[PDB]
């Protein structure tokens, strides 16, 4: 077997999906090269869990994912497992036991709009807690308890999706930031994914 | 190593449509978005659309709406510029250039252009 | 709406010398400026993304400086090969708006 990855595909993506519409990718029956990606300095933010960042290339995964998706800059780290926040209580929360690798990088020059983004949402106000990797694009008015509402929306009615405000001129903690976790099953099935070797 | 091979020069009699192509090479062609430019003789440049050559989602610029429709053709990875409706002010060199997505960077390799003449 | 003003209109200078242009926006855009390079017939290569990064490949005579409203195209040492005009280019995300500046031509005396 011999292919190289379409790691570019997904990581030199124009658009990327918002929070709460996360993007998720299946990359199997490849010859993945993790070491273009750690290498690079560009990137802002490269924590690993379960899998020390150097000795990827010499591991065979079973089959790996690619979520990726934006975030407002500074609460990049509320991306991680057993932190919480708003965004990872109600858009996307990881296992406590995870394994695999998060990125973040600075995207101002992708994502922000001069006069103002108002393209990517998040939500706000969720009924209940949201569990580890699971979509919600449910887009049903909230009710604040009191009187229910038919979609209407008012006193303790608010809408659930909130839009972002990202300009070029907002500093690094309001600027947009592309996150695009990794995800190894390393279910010891036969491996599909595994790094270059001879 | 990309290259953005464009068609050569053509003349059109007034109120015409001209049809300009746009080949792209050494990289995905239906993933990143295209654009087009035209500088006319004594002017600056002036951008016209963009064209994204998956979803088929264009946009123009309002001066001349309506007066355009750039379709693509993902088979040969090649953009196309129709302009309707050809005048003597329309005689510009245009500048099919894709939008390259590098990591957070934005990659603009250029066309060498085609220069459209309106007469009679 | 977003109008640039590249000054000056155009300018000479014997080579080897430094050459400024000065780019003023109407409207703050951060840092969303890049500066491109015409040579007689040949296509634009933008020189300069950021307003600061030069582009891969460029020599490291060319800099750029500047932000918010004003900026600032910096050329150390002029050489034969450096005649060409050069713009200003504002970019927008969504809805990819280029917009150019009047544009300087350089003519070595
Ligand atoms: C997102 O895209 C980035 C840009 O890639 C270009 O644009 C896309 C659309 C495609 O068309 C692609 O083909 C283009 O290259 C991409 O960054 C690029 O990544 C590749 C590797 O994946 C880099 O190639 C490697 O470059 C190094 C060093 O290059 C230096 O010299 C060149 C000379 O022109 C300069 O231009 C560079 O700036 C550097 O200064 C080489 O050492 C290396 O050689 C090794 O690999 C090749 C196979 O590729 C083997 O044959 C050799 O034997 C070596 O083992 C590669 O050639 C490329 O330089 C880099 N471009 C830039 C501008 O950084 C990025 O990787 C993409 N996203 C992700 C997540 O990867």
């Amino acid at each position: 077997i011999t292919n190289l990855c379409p790691f570019g595909e997904v990581f030199n993506a124009t658009r990327f999906a918002s929070v709460y519409a996360w993007n998720r990718k299946r990359i199997s029956n490849c010859v993945a090269d993790y070491s273009v990606l750690y290498n690079s300095a560009s990137f802002s933010t490269f924590k690993c869990y379960g899998v020390s960042p150097t000795k990827l290339n010499d591991l065979c995964f079973t089959n790996v994912y690619a979520d990726s998706f934006v975030i407002r800059g500074d609460e990049v780290r509320q991306i991680a497992p057993g932190q919480t926040g708003k965004i990872a209580d109600y858009n996307y929360k990881l296992p406590d036991d995870f394994t695999g690798c998060v990125i973040a990088w600075n995207s101002n020059n992708l994502d922000s709009k001069v006069g103002g983004n108002y393209n990517y949402l998040y939500r706000l106000f969720r009924k209940s807690n949201l569990k580890p990797f699971e979509r919600d694009i449910s887009t049903e008015i909230y009710q604040a308890g009191s009187t229910p509402c038919n979609g209407v929306e008012g006193f303790n009615c608010y809408f659930p999706l909130q839009s972002y405000g990202f300009q070029p001129t907002n500093g690094v903690g309001y600027q947009p930031y592309r996150v695009v976790v990794l995800s190894f099953e390393l279910l010891h099935a036969p491996a599909t994914v595994c790094g270059p070797k001879k | 190593e990309v290259q953005l091979v464009q068609s050569g020069a053509e003349v059109k009699k007034p109120g015409a449509s001209v049809k300009v192509s746009c080949k792209a090479s050494g990289y995905t062609f239906t993933s990143y978005d295209i654009i087009w430019v035209r500088q006319a003789t004594g002017q600056g440049l002036e951008w016209m659309g963009w064209m994204d050559p998956s979803r088929g989602t264009t946009g123009y610029a309002q001066t001349f709406q309506g007066r355009v429709t750039m379709t693509r053709d993902t088979s040969i990875s090649t953009a196309y510029l129709e302009l309707n409706s050809l005048t003597s002010e329309d005689t510009a060199v245009y500048y099919c250039v894709a939008h390259i997505v590098v990591l957070d960077r934005w990659f603009d390799p250029w066309g060498q252009g085609t220069l459209v003449t309106v007469s009679s | 709406d977003i109008v640039m003003t590249q000054s000056p209109s155009s300018l000479s200078a014997s080579v080897g010398d430094r050459v400024t242009i000065t780019c003023q926006a109407s409207q703050d855009i951060g840092n969303f400026l890049n500066w491109c390079q015409q040579k007689p017939g040949q296509a634009p290569k933008v020189l300069i993304y950021g307003a600061s990064n030069l582009e891969t490949g460029v020599p490291s005579r060319f800099s750029g400086s500047g932000s918010g409203t004003d900026f600032t195209f910096t050329i150390s040492s002029l050489q034969p090969e450096d005649i060409a005009t050069y713009y200003c280019q504002h970019y927008d995300n969504f809805p990819p708006r280029f917009t150019f500046g009047q544009g300087t031509k350089l003519d070595i005396k």
